């Protein structure tokens, strides 16, 4: 049980106390899912106002 | 000096982030105009708590802070509240409706339409800033924009800052505060897009929130206002580091350093206390001891599982108010003698202290009572896969069914989506078992 | 967000008649459009049913809709008949004579478009619509025929609001004409597809409550209306009135309709009101939940709850609010889908309806619905066998095929709802 | 009322315990995955401690301790003997165990074994595991590479013990046997020991001579009603209750059961059990547990107790299970969900 690294200054102090040793996708990317949700949403849309039109 | 960016993100985040500013300004001594009598150097300054705030020349701190929610009803008592003109217009980010508790509408639909001027109000801020850290994201799981949105900003946080940290402050979902049956959907959905893009993230459970609020504060059903003005407390003694002079979490990367060394579990449980009711007229003030041993105990952890049938990695003490390094180490050997603290194998088994002599401060008027001495823990320990494996249930329960999938499929999301979610929790979860069961 | 709201045929406008009448009182809002109340909770969410105007007055966002002037005369003759907008009274004179293919195809045709323009002018004054509602009965040919026929229209226009409606199903002891069972199913099939919540309101449970609970022997629609206004104002309760609740009708939506076709509620209310024993919140749960106190003619004992929402009104300990829906779940736990957890949610609002220092409304998806939907589909197919009446329905242009395609869609829905109650997890 | 759920249909005891409950008429049995119950009788491996204790609105509890099985399973029981100072490798009632890997200790083994070697005094073991089923697995020896041949010659870590060459041997028959006692353990970590034991005896003669026939040296119920001929002559399945083994005792040996034995078995229960009290006990968590456990003693010629195993899933002997099973109800359920003399000695602590 030993304690290490202590700094101190005046608004308070730090240390260590050791009680035994061991033993991204692109901005392109983002983009084309983004959009690639769109169309898959207005392609439901188209299909529910052709059904509308029936 | 380096500067760090709060970002507070829908209802959860946005309600909780004006409680944690509000916190701040009474920490540091800023006044709701924003004038700040101790500062001494008048329109600038290199201080730590300029970390958290900017200056103008007429002597005003503001926060380095951004405020974004789909739906203004949140966002527009911030800008009428107490602490109005403390931000500008141009922080605070409105839109018109909201993702209703789907994560597709907060991501797909409605995220695309507002994620480029987020980005730009942002930008505006780290252009006021000499060297930034990263970023300290606020939001809830459950909500639509919250998981949705969230998720996309930081995918997108990644790109911009790419070298910058990102931390978050994720509210866990918990039925007992009004919730929605999706929640479970959009918490799987936000982890699994967020993971590789966080470096460090503090979950907090509305469940042990709102017991430690019953139990120990006597609320017999709190609400936000309660729940937020604990997690702000837990919040800042967490910041408190960055915002003050010290030598321990100085750096949002000191975090990830001391608290993740596996990068996918980046999850630390938080432990505070001691939380004592205001009403209560004199109480007998605990000790150095007996509030470190109470970092032990479940009752008093931001998310209700049990240590002792885990493995730690790392354990941080943060304390606050009249404390001496002696009485810490005392306190820890009496309790490693008592307590089941197992540490995994290849990590040494220590506790990294840190003290600032300032003790707690708390809203005049709150539910919480001054104390002499607090502590938080920050631990890194397996047994926070218990909430993974909670929520991963529920998830597999409803999904099974696909109830309530054909909302996220109507806004552009695919099936695949669910299940590639669910099985990169699939694979958190056996990681978490690896490092910590024989 | 502002809520479109319309009633078309004698059923839907006498029930939206009385529901303005209502909803009017608890704002505060005399009935020549002055606000007069006491409380700012009356006024935070105002615009969500009120288009404020000149001199702060606040008309209602209702179109009326018939094919016939005689029921909105009496309306605009009513207690609050001079509340609303003059321009939004639209009809004709020629009638739908209780007829569906009247109102979807031919005498309601020829006005559709004149209700939408109405519809239209409405919408381009609200800052965000959020969605629409109707009232409506299924058994007439005004309400459910053309009533169904706006609803695609209006889809058509708005395809991404949300519509829902109050419709009332027919019954053979509270009914007009024989085709009612024709009429039902015909429109079911559109509610199914084009509707994001239908409440079906049972006039067979209606009567019941009023014969049986509210001990009057002779139940009129007046008696029976009574009922259904205080249901559709606790139903809107929490989103006319300043609550810790932020949501909207599509956020309700997606906590509510796990499945698309599956968004038909059983509404029910709590005390059965025709006096001055103070209620105690484990009376109102316990009577919520009971089946006597349900609006559909369903036993829910009969089939599983998917979605439950209650909206307590009047100021109460939200704990034992809490702990008796807790309890109430927890004593009959074999009744919620087990596969939706947490699936019973619970809102409180301060202000009670006018009369009761308390209420609670019941918000109920269940399975058993589906026992409405077989009644109507036995009464349809008993003349449908024989051609029985069809001629009335062929004379206006349709087809026995759209009568067969109506009758398999209701009798699809009917085995949606069975799988669901036998699924497990 | 109260609620409870079934997920392990094979339990002898808690189907009694489940049937019990129902004759209640104030217990409610619902289906395995309904998570609104008040109690679980649990799955006896991979049981969700993880999603206990997080319902609102009802109290929890669940029939099994996550973390005993330390205590229960061969391999940990011996580890946890050995590192743990409550318990002390110094340990008078623990047979001189190692753990070997076909953390492994294969040498010091052959270490005390090669000291036996020396004095050349009885230097008999026996190897075992937990992965074998009503008597399959084990084997005796006399020499330590037979039997550590027989370790690696399949793929789970086993246990060598000390075998005890000298065993108390009941008469007419030269018989030797082991001593079960039930301990229930309920929310507040209350011991409680079954006043009623079972002898689980062996109706062939000890002989110390030949190791290789399996049935004479080892214990075990089904063992001596499938191979033994001569079984049931003595008493009834092979099984001495404790009023016939105590009156044995005081016309052979001039002594008493609870003198000479209880003493140092309620020794065992408490120290063995409360030094893990502190890793799985529930006083202070969001759902509780209680559990049933069986203690496998035996008894030298020197009337010194020894504890052979623990197991967290104990069946019961037919005669008693009414009267145990209904003290489970009464001192660990109805204990936290109460309805409208003790058989237990609690052994205090
Ligand atoms: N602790 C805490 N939790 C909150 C607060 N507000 C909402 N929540 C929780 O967050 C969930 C609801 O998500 P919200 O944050 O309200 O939704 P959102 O992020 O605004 O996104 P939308 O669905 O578009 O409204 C529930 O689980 C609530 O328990 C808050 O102020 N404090
Ligand atoms: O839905 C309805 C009828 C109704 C009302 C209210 C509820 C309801 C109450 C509480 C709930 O739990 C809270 C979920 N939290 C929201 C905030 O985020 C956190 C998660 C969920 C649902 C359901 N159903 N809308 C009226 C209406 C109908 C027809 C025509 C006009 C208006
Ligand atoms: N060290 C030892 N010395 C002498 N005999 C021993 C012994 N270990 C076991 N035996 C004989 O072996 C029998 C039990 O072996 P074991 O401990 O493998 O039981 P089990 O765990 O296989 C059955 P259960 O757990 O279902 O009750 C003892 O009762 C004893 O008769
Ligand atoms: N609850 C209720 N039901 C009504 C009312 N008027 C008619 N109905 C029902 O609806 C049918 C008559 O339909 P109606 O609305 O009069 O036809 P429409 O005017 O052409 O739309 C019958 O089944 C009645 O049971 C009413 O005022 N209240
Ligand atoms: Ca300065
Ligand atoms: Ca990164
Ligand atoms: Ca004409
Ligand atoms: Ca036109
Ligand atoms: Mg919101
Ligand atoms: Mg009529
Ligand atoms: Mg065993």
């Amino acid at each position: 049980m030993e304690v290490i690294e202590l700094n101190k200054c005046t608004s308070g102090q730090s240390f260590e106390v050791i009680l035994k040793p061991p033993s991204d996708p692109s901005l392109e990317e983002i983009q084309k899912k983004l959009e690639a949700a769109e169309e898959r949403r207005k392609y439901q849309e188209a299909e529910l106002l052709k059904h509308l039109a029936e | 000096m380096r500067e760090c960016i709060s970002i507070h993100v829908g209802q959860a985040g946005v309600q909780i982030g004006n409680a944690c500013w509000e916190l701040y300004c009474l920490e540091h001594g800023i006044q709701p105009d924003g004038q700040m009598p101790s500062d001494k150097t008048i329109g600038g300054g290199d201080d730590s708590f300029n970390t958290f705030f900017s200056e103008t020349g007429a002597g005003k701190h503001v926060p380095r802070a951004v405020f974004v929610d789909l739906e203004p009803t949140v966002i527009d008592e911030v800008r009428t509240g107490t602490y109005r003109q403390l931000f500008h217009p141009e922080q605070l980010i409105t839109g018109k409706e909201d993702a209703a508790n789907n994560y597709a509408r907060g991501h797909y639909t409605i995220g695309k339409e507002i994620i480029d001027l987020v980005l730009d109000r942002i930008r505006k801020l780290a252009d006021q800033c000499t060297g930034l850290q990263g970023f300290l994201v606020f939001h809830s799981f459950g909500g639509g924009t919250g998981s949705g949105f969230t998720s996309l900003l930081m995918e997108r946080l990644s790109v911009d800052y790419g070298k910058k940290s990102k931390l978050e402050f994720s509210i866990y979902p918990a039925p007992q505060v009004s919730t929605a049956v999706v929640e479970p959907y959009n918490s799987i959905l936000t982890t699994h897009t967020t993971l590789e893009h966080s470096d460090c993230a503090f979950m907090v459970d509305n469940e042990a929130i709102y017991d430690i609020c019953r139990r120990n504060l006597d609320i017999e059903r709190p609400t936000y206002t309660n729940l937020n003005r604990l997690i702000s407390q837990i919040v800042s003694s967490i910041t408190a580091s960055l915002r003050f002079d010290g030598a321990l979490n100085v750096d949002l990367t000191e975090f990830q350093t001391n608290l993740v060394p596996y990068p996918r579990i980046h999850f630390p449980l938080a432990t505070y206390a001691p939380v004592i009711s205001a009403e209560k007229a004199y109480h007998e003030q605990l000790s150095v001891a007996e509030i470190t041993n109470a970092c032990f105990e479940p009752a008093n952890q931001m998310v209700k599982c049990d240590p002792r049938h885990g493995k730690y990695m790392a354990c941080c003490l943060l304390y606050r108010g009249d404390v001496v390094p002696k009485d810490v180490n005392a306190a820890i050997a009496t309790i490693k003698t008592k307590r089941s603290i197992q540490f995994v194998d290849w990590c040494p088994t220590g506790f990294k202290v840190g003290i600032n002599y300032q003790p707690p401060t708390v809203v005049p008027g709150g539910d919480l009572a001054k104390v002499q001495r607090a502590v938080c823990m920050l631990s890194n320990t397996t047994a926070i896969a218990e909430a993974w494996a909670r929520l991963d249930h529920k998830f597999d329960l409803m999904y099974a069914k696909r109830a309530f999938v054909h909302w996220y499929v109507g806004e552009g999301m695919e099936e695949g989506e669910f299940s590639e979610a669910r099985e990169d929790m699939a694979a958190l979860e056996k990681d978490y078992e690896e490092v910590g069961v024989d | 967000r502002e809520i479109v709201h319309i009633q078309a045929g004698q059923c839907g406008n006498q029930i939206g008649a009385k529901f303005w009448e209502v909803i009017s009182d608890e704002h505060g809002i005399d009935p020549t459009g002055s606000y007069h109340g006491d409380s700012d909770l009356q006024l935070e969410r105002i615009n969500v049913y009120y288009n404020e105007a000149t001199g702060n007055k606040y008309v209602p966002r209702a179109i009326l809709v018939d094919l016939e002037p005689g029921t909105m005369d009496s309306v605009r003759s009513g207690p609050f008949g001079q509340i609303f907008r003059p321009d939004n009274f639209v009809f004709g004179q020629s009638g739908a004579g209780n007829n569906w293919a009247k109102g979807h195809y031919t005498e309601g045709a020829e006005l559709v478009d004149s209700v939408l323009d109405v519809v239209r002018k409405e919408s381009e004054s609200c800052d965000c619509l959020q969605g629409f509602q109707l009232t409506h009965s299924l058994g007439g040919g005004t309400g459910s025929g053309m009533g169904t026929l706006l609803i695609s229209k209006i889809r058509e226009e708005y395809p991404d609001r949300i519509m829902n409606t109050f419709s009332v199903m027919p019954s053979p002891k509270v009914s007009d004409t024989v085709v009612e069972p024709y009429n039902a199913t015909l429109s079911v099939h559109q509610l199914v597809e084009n509707t994001d919540e239908t409440y079906c309101i049972d006039n067979e449970a209606l009567y019941d409550i009023c014969f049986r609970t509210l001990k009057l022997t002779t139940p009129t629609y007046g008696d029976l209306n009574h009922l259904v206004s205080a249901t559709m104002s606790g139903v809107t309760t929490c989103l006319r009135f300043p609550g810790q609740l932020n949501a909207d009708l599509r956020k309700l939506a997606v906590n509510m309709v796990p499945f698309p076709r599956l968004h038909f509620f059983m509404p029910g209310f709590a005390p059965l009101t025709s006096q001055y024993r103070a209620l105690t919140v484990p009376e109102l749960t316990q009577q919520m939940f009971d089946s006597k106190n349900m609006m559909a003619a369903c036993d829910p004992r009969h089939g599983r709850y998917l979605t439950v929402a209650a909206i307590f009104r009047g100021r109460m300990s939200m704990k034992e609010v809490d702990e008796q829906m807790l309890n109430v779940q927890n004593k009959n736990s074999s009744y919620f889908v087990e596969w939706i957890p947490n699936n019973v949610k619970t809102a409180v609002c301060d202000i009670p309806p006018r009369g009761l220092k308390m209420s609670a409304t019941f918000i109920g998806n269940s399975t058993a619905i589906q026992e409405l939907f077989k009644r109507i589909s036995e009464q349809f197919t008993a003349m449908f066998r024989r051609k029985a009446f069809l001629h009335w329905y062929t004379g206006e242009g349709m087809d026995e095929m759209e009568f067969t395609e109506a009758e398999s869609n209701m009798n699809d829905l009917v085995s949606e709802y069975q799988q669901y109650q036998d699924a497990t997890a | 009322m109260y609620t409870f759920v079934v997920r392990d249909e094979n339990s002898s005891v808690y189907a009694e315990v489940s049937r019990l409950l129902l004759a209640t008429g104030q217990w409610k049995r619902l289906r395995k995955d309904n998570p609104r119950f008040n109690l679980m009788l649990g799955e006896r491996n991979r049981l969700p401690f993880g999603r206990l204790g997080h319902e609102p609105g009802l109290v929890q509890l669940v029939n099994y301790y996550r973390g005993a099985d330390k205590l229960c399973r061969k391999a940990s029981l011996v580890k946890l003997i050995k590192t743990s100072p409550e318990l002390s490798e110094s340990c008078t009632w623990f047979p001189e165990s190692y753990v070997i890997y076909p953390t492994d200790e294969r040498e010091v083994f052959l270490a005390a074994y090669n000291r036996r070697r020396e004095g050349r005094e009885g230097n008999v073991w026996i190897a075992k595991s937990s992965a074998g089923a009503k008597g399959e697995g084990i084997l005796i020896s006399s020499e330590a590479s037979e039997l550590l041949d027989f370790i690696d010659e399949q793929g789970q870590v086993h246990v060598i013990q000390k075998y005890l060459e000298k065993p108390l041997l009941l008469e007419p028959g030269h018989r030797k046997f082991d001593i079960r006692s039930w301990v229930l353990v309920d929310h507040l970590y209350n011991i409680y020991l079954y006043r009623e034991g079972v002898l689980r005896t062996s109706s062939e003669p000890y002989n110390s001579a030949n190791f290789q026939d399996k049935t004479c040296h080892l214990t075990n119920h089904c063992i001596q009603k499938e191979y033994s001929k001569n079984y049931g002559r003595y008493e009834e399945g092979n099984e001495m209750f404790f009023e016939e083994f105590n009156q044995y005792l005081m016309d052979a040996l001039n002594t008493t059961l609870e003198n000479s034995i209880l003493l140092q078995i309620k020794h065992i229960i408490r120290s063995c059990l409360m030094c893990i009290e502190p890793a799985i006990s529930t006083k202070h968590l969001h759902y509780q547990s209680f559990q049933l456990f069986g203690f496998d003693f035996m008894v030298d010629e020197e009337l010194k107790v020894w504890l052979i195993e623990v197991n967290g899933a104990p069946a019961c002997a037919q005669k008693l299970y009414a009267e145990l099973c209904q003290g489970i109800v009464d001192v660990a359920i109805s204990s936290v969900f109460p309805l409208a003399t003790s058989i237990f000695i609690k052994l205090h602590h």
